[PDB]
């Protein structure tokens, strides 16, 4: 679970990097699809899933908006992300094993873009936060 | 894994441009802070009191550098990785009692530290080849069944 | 894995005493109930409405039996498992889009169903050899890097 | 997270199998040590860690008493298992990756001993419960 120290670290990091949420998402989704090819099937209904695709870029904005929502709902991720859980579980049927893969890609992207801000202390709290986001997104699965 | 020539070139390029003295200490200190239970294998390293202490600890730096040089033998012969790490595997297991899950945690910290260093040059394709190489090494070290 | 003669004997004994028609349907139905997201690969199987429906579904039974017979080729040649499952791997991946994590979930359900059947005869040593064999098959199917 | 349906299923299963908690623990710990040899190091201070050991049997009673405590604290596992978390994290320094291994061994043992009661529906709720126990035991780790 997230301590007050963790919540403060995540809010402070997001305060610094949030201006680049759209870029972080486009980059994170792009890497996920290339490095973990099994995830491409979920986006195959889009007319372009190749590197540089405008659909991946547009979707990246939505994904990091979900992370921004999670930061605002950090005190209760289960309630805050319930609708997103239902959508991934029932409408999209995204296998839940993939949440940790996108989380790792988000940490990689943040490291490439904000090396100074993404210190080991920012990383420990963000990692605990992303595990919490994954657990909340897994809510409606079983 | 059947390596493509492109994967071999990427891995060779990465290691030849890596400053081990910078990347090694950062990767191990990051692992000790993000997955603090791993600190139990470094009791006699001294100052492991908090993030600042860990990051500046010269014993932690020395070990992180050893880890990176430990990857060299894998880079040198990418088709014989499992055999090459057999002795290191026995050391970390039988003598050191390092949990096999810990190799994966450390390898993710190495990837994250390399990403911070390379910045935009750490492309998806670069990340894929690097993680694939670390996955093979982690499998050999942790003695995964295959 | 370098199999011991004892591991080979255990695996052979297990498979020769297994009633595939009983174990196969139970393992797959259990996987569909415990990890329900796996039901997405079985849309046209009909009644998948609730536990009772799944457990009695003859299409689910037919597939669970196929899974068990799919393990026979591995049992027949324990030293060539990764090569043997290469085509099955491509099928589940490229054609079926089964997430590689799902093979592990199903293999734990097979182990749990076998444990229920064998009862006290499912000793620790029996469990170790059986899980080790399934781990090797799961690695080949999921195309894990090694 | 555990729904009311999950809590009722776990309480009903435990009501049926709890009489054999001691045996379940001895069996679960015995298998863990044999099948996942990396876990033996945590028990090496005991004079006998070989199959059939009286220390493993005695400890098995304690482990399932912890599971019984978790069933009683099912509505708030984090608070209920906080002291056990601190003990595994600080005093024993047990690597947290091992909680899921013991959980799997407990499910195997329950299946061998109570095949009729351990139905797929009992298994889904118990598995969600054991993941919750592992997450609560991981509380004091980082
Ligand atoms: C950090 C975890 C994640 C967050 C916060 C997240 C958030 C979102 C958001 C906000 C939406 C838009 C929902 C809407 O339509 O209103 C969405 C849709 C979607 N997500 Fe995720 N998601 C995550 C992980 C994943 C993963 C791991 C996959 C697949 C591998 C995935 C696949 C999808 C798909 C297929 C859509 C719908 C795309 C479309 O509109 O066609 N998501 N996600
Ligand atoms: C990518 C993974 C790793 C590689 C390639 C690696 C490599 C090495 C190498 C080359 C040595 C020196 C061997 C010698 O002195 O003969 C070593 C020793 C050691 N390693 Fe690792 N290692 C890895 C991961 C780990 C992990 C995850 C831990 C602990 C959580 C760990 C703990 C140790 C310790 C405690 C020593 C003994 C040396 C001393 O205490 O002075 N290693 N490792
Ligand atoms: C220990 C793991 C498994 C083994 C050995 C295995 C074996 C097989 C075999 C032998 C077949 C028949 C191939 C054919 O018809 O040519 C098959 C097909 C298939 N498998 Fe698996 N399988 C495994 C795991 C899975 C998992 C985890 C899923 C899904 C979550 C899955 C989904 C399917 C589907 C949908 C079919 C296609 C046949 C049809 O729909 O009629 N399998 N598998
Ligand atoms: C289902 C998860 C688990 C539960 C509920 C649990 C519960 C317990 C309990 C109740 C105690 C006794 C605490 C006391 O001294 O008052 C204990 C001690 C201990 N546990 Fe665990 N435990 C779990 C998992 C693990 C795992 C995965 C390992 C190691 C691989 C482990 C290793 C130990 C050790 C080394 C002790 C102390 C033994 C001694 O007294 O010498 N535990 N555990």
């Amino acid at each position: 679970s997230l301590s007050d120290k963790d919540k403060a670290a995540v809010r402070a990091l997001w305060s610094k990097i949030g201006k680049s949420a759209d870029a972080i998402g486009n980059d994170a989704l792009s890497r996920m699809i290339v490095v973990y090819p099994q995830t491409k099937t979920y986006f195959s209904h889009w007319p372009d899933v190749t590197p540089g695709s405008p659909h991946i870029k547009a979707h990246g904005k939505k994904v990091m908006g979900g992370i921004a929502l999670a930061v605002s709902k950090i005190d209760d991720l289960k309630t805050g992300l319930m609708e997103l859980s239902e959508q991934h579980a029932y409408k999209l049927r995204v296998d839940p094993a993939n949440f940790k893969i996108l989380n790792h890609c988000i940490l990689v992207v943040i490291s490439t873009m904000f090396p100074k801000e993404f210190t080991p202390e920012a990383h420990v709290s963000l990692d605990k936060f992303l595990s919490g986001v994954a657990l909340a997104l897994a809510e409606r699965y079983r | 894994v059947e390596w493509t020539d492109k994967e071999r070139s990427i891995i060779s390029d990465i290691f030849s441009h890596m400053d081990y003295d910078d990347i090694g200490p950062k990767a191990l200190s990051r692992c000790l802070i993000v997955y603090p239970w791993t600190q139990r294998h470094f009791s006699g390293f001294g100052n492991l009191y908090n993030a600042e202490a860990i990051i500046g600890n010269a014993n932690v730096a020395a070990h992180g550098i050893k880890v990176l040089h430990g990857l060299d033998r894998g880079v040198k012969n990418m088709d014989n990785i499992a055999a090459t790490y057999a002795d290191l595997s026995t050391l970390h297991s039988e003598k050191l009692h390092v949990d096999p899950d810990n190799f994966k945690l450390l390898s993710d910290c190495i990837t994250i530290v390399l990403a911070a260093k390379m910045g935009h040059a750490f492309t998806a394709e670069t990340q894929g080849a690097f993680q694939k190489f670390l996955a093979v090494v982690v499998s050999a070290l942790g003695k995964q069944y295959h």
